């Protein structure tokens, strides 16, 4: 949605991938 | 407020009860709570998960040996229809056997043109009849006669048209196309109006016994106690003459005539109930407000009826017409909906029955096939061989024994002891053993006559049966196993095929 | 022998159906025992390794017959052995018999006392794991 | 068959001492029921009954192999190269915690893991059998020139 | 607590809420 | 077919591990000392 909540979701996805590469994160 | 003294009080305390197995009575409120407020068990119910019991009398568990893969359970992956093994169809009631096939053609396929490329099919027509009721009605009258003569007589066609609600003829119309709703409603309304304009005042049954299923035993039925009475036929006839006494042959049904199908009444009432088809199926223009929407019987927009959905029209007695439906595709995902149920509309049941099996039906092949199949459940055989009868007229069961060819050898032929049944009929041994069986039976008939309203007569018949069984048993031990076989085949080739 | 003892966590059969990789867990990684050799994956608020060793009422003198929940596979440490299967491996039906033994029990209803009971035969012992048979596609 | 007797005795003692007395002359059928239940095995709840043996594909955590741990150590050691109130409660040194997770940790402390997220999150034959027996598989489609593979829709 | 951070979460004990989430909610 | 011809365990709990038994002392010591 718009641009702001298209940047927030992109940043959250990047941190989710970083967490999956390091931790026991789920659904990534 | 909102019926606070009426919607409360547990609706007449829910004084209507059920009956499970060992006479235990449960309230309808308890059972409704069991199906409504107990959804954890329903989660298992819509998952077909297998669990298997444990043996209660075993010290060490030991899961009880069960075979549960019943026809409905295994068939959940199939499409269109389930599949059983005959015995499982004999169980779970399932007594409506198919008697005819048909089709409601838009343009009839010609063998010319391009093989039949104009063959648009609107519906596939199947007719089903209750086989035990078909036996009990059309078998004790039209049983044991020449079937060609029976189907040639116009009285048999009139009788299978009149006794249609009694047989419970249900017609399944399965949609073979994405049919528009308005077109199908208009077509059915026009056809049924055309058949209502020719529905002359004709014959209907009249009730000989009221009641049954009082509001304490809604699980139970009255017909096994009615048929297993201490005198049975005498009691039934006594009830009959105190109301409508059977005028016909061995069929029952008093058959009031003419006026029973009133004209300005039920025929016109049905001509209005048909007018409330395109204002009950396609109401005011909003395809999301039309009742048949959202469900899988129609598409997403509700405009068209999906191909594969079926409409089940069952003709009950007393003019009751039950219209149900069933979605198509995988039976494990099929959902069945009750659409409507009208009661007292004797013109609707008669008009639908005439439209399907009349002098001019919607399908002459279906009408001829149904009126021709019906003699097979009339002769005590059912349409499909559920009982695995070897003497079935169509689809007979086989013995499972390889046929024997006589070899041109000598070592295969052995002269053993008395281990062959008699197969030569008419010989001197067969005639003399028939004579010895004859004198044994004559001794049994003589001994059963010394065993000394209708209930005492039936008790005397039971005493005569006991004495005859004793004398016949002593005579059969005097005679041989070949005489046992001869008595068995004499008893088998003496009763009517209807079972009377 | 390891397959019959249910000590094999994974059995990866390759494309030719004649060579298998047998993932057998390290013994202290085979179940949630709290052995200090394993990495402390599972700790309580007292920073103690969690042990889930339920005693066997049929064998109180033999702790090796006691019951234990198997570890999550992703937390296991597994030897990966190479096995050259014979050409009649599928004809002999040893894997089929093991699968039929494993899938023959679990979640049994008990009318003598109510409740659904998971039987002790359906549970695992101290070092017994559920065998996961996975076949590979050469395509 | 005397072992059965001693066994049920042990289960009786177990329940009687485990739940604080409560046995009494009363509740004898309850005691017999729980003795039979604990003798047969473990009484499952409904949630434990419907729990699938097969884990969810999102439920499998990542476990790095040794080479992937080396990649993590290199990435972490490469990367970098206001009032105290509003400061988040999780205000630790991100680099130090990341490196202390690349060492030890859970995803980095197996030393034997090999494609732990690629193997798993993938149906095998036994997991497909469990899903089918639990009524979780909608459709099975045999494909291939040999028809030895299926594409199961759950 | 930590006894829920790992003991019931990583070890996949505590089966998912189906009875409560179906009766109390649905 | 075959030779010979004429003829609270293993049915409640089910068998007993055979490869196991060398870890019995370690299991007993782990139970005896929970601080390990
Ligand atoms: C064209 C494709 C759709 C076919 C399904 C039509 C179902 C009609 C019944 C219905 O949708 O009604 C449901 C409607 C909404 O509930 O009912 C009501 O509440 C209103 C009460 C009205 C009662 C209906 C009387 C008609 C009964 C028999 C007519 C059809 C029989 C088939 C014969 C075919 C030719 C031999």
């Amino acid at each position: 949605l718009n641009i702001f909540s298209k940047k927030i979701i992109s940043k959250v996805k990047q941190k989710k991938q970083k967490l999956n590469y390091m931790t026991s994160y789920l659904n990534v | 407020e909102a019926l606070l003294a009426l919607v409360a009080q547990r609706v007449a305390a829910e004084r209507m009860f059920f009956t499970l197995e060992d006479g235990s009575k449960v309230s309808l409120w308890d059972l409704q709570q069991y199906v409504d407020n107990n959804p954890e068990l329903a989660a298992l119910a819509a998952s077909v998960r297998r669990i298997a019991v444990a043996d209660p009398e075993d010290p060490a568990g030991r899961p009880l040996p069960g075979g549960g893969a019943s026809g409905l359970d295994r068939s959940r992956g199939l499409t269109g229809a389930a599949h059983m093994s005959g015995q499982e169809a004999e169980e779970l009631e399932l007594d409506w056997g198919q008697v005819g096939r048909g089709a409601l053609w838009r343009r009839r396929p010609t063998r010319w043109l391009l093989g039949g490329l104009d063959g648009v099919k609107d519906w596939e027509l199947e007719a089903y009849a209750h086989e035990p009721l078909a036996n009990q009605l059309l078998g004790a009258k039209y049983g044991g006669r020449d079937p060609r003569a029976v189907v040639a007589d116009p009285a048999y066609a009139a009788d299978v048209l009149r006794a249609g609600p009694l047989l419970g003829m249900t017609f399944v119309l399965r949609a073979a196309r994405d049919l528009p709703l308005q077109e199908v409603a208009s077509s059915w309304r026009g056809l049924l109006g055309n058949y209502l304009q020719r529905q002359a005042p004709l014959s209907l049954p009249k009730a000989v016994r009221p009641a049954h299923l009082d509001p304490t035993d809604l699980n139970g039925v009255a017909w096994p106690a009615l048929l297993s009475r201490p005198a049975a036929a005498a009691h039934a006839a006594a009830e009959a003459e105190a109301a409508g006494a059977v005028p016909d042959d061995e069929m029952g049904v008093a058959w009031r005539v003419q006026s029973g199908k009133e004209a300005a009444a039920s025929v016109a009432a049905a001509q209005q109930l048909l007018q409330s088809l395109p204002d009950a199926l396609c109401p005011g223009p909003s395809p999301a407000a039309w009742p048949l929407t959202g469900t899988k019987l129609v598409d997403e927009g509700g405009r068209n009826w999906r191909r594969g959905g079926s409409v089940w029209v069952t003709l009950q007695p007393e003019g009751g017409v039950l219209v149900q439906a069933q979605t198509g595709g995988v039976v494990g995902e099929q959902e069945s909906y009750l659409l409507t149920h009208v009661q007292g509309q004797e013109a609707l049941a008669g008009a639908v029955m005439s439209a399907f099996m009349g002098p001019q039906p919607l399908d002459p092949e279906l009408a001829a096939a149904a009126r021709s199949v019906l003699l097979v459940p009339a002769n005590g055989f059912t349409a499909a061989n559920k009982e695995r009868d070897p003497n079935h007229p169509l689809y007979p069961s086989f013995t499972g024994v390889r046929p024997g060819r006589a070899p041109r050898d000598v070592a295969a032929y052995t002269l053993a002891g008395g281990r062959t049944p008699l197969l030569a009929a008419g010989g001197p041994g067969e005639a003399k053993l028939a004579s010895e069986l004859r004198t044994v039976m004559e001794a049994a008939l003589a001994a059963a006559a010394r065993a000394e309203e209708a209930e005492a007569a039936e008790a005397r018949r039971a005493r005569g049966r006991a004495a005859a069984a004793a004398v016949m048993a002593e005579g059969l031990r005097r005679l041989g196993p070949d005489a046992v076989a001869m008595l068995e085949r004499t008893a088998a080739e003496a009763e009517a095929p209807q079972g009377g | 022998e390891l397959l019959k003892d249910q000590r094999v966590k994974r059995l990866v059969v390759y494309g030719d159906m004649r060579t298998a990789v047998v993932e057998v867990p390290h013994p202290w990684s085979a179940s949630v025992l709290g052995h200090p050799a394993t990495h402390p994956f599972y700790e309580d608020s007292a920073h103690n390794r969690v042990s889930m060793l339920r005693p066997n009422p049929a064998a109180p003198e033999d702790v090796t017959q006691w019951f234990c929940a198997e570890m999550p596979e992703w937390d296991m440490e597994k030897y990966r052995f190479y096995v050259d299967l014979p050409g009649d491996f599928w004809e002999s039906g040893v894997l089929q018999r093991h699968l039929a033994a494993q899938r023959a029990e679990g979640a049994v209803w008990d009318p003598a006392s109510g409740q659904y009971i998971l039987p002790y035969r359906a549970q695992k012992k101290v070092f017994q794991v559920s065998t996961e048979v996975q076949l590979l596609d050469p395509q | 068959e005397a072992a059965y007797s001693a066994y049920l005795r042990r289960i009786a003692e177990a329940y009687l001492a485990e739940h604080p007395q409560m046995a009494a002359p009363e509740h004898a059928a309850h005691v017999a029921r729980v003795v039979r239940s604990r003798a047969l095995g473990t009484p499952l709840s409904f949630d434990e009954l419907m729990r699938s043996a097969v884990p969810a594909p999102g439920e499998v955590p990542n476990r790095n192999s040794r080479g992937q741990v080396a990649e993590q150590v290199r990435a972490i050691l490469d990367q970098y190269d206001a009032k105290t109130e509003d400061m988040v409660d999780d205000a630790f040194t991100t680099e130090v915690v990341e490196e202390a997770m690349a060492l030890f940790g859970d995803a980095n402390s197996v030393k034997t893991a090999w494609r732990t997220q690629e193997v798993l999150r993938e149906l095998s034959y036994t997991q497909l059998w469990a899903l089918v027996g639990e009524g979780h598989v909608a459709r099975v489609r045999f494909y291939g020139p040999e028809k030895n593979k299926v594409m199961a829709t759950t | 607590e930590e006894l829920e951070d790992v003991a019931v979460r990583k070890l996949r004990l505590e089966p998912p809420a189906l009875q409560a989430s179906l009766q109390e909610r649905a | 077919y075959g030779e010979g011809g004429l003829r609270a365990l293993e049915a409640v709990v089910g068998k007993a591990p055979a490869t196991t038994g060398r870890y019995r002392r370690d299991l007993e010591l782990l139970l005896a000392h929970p601080e390990l």
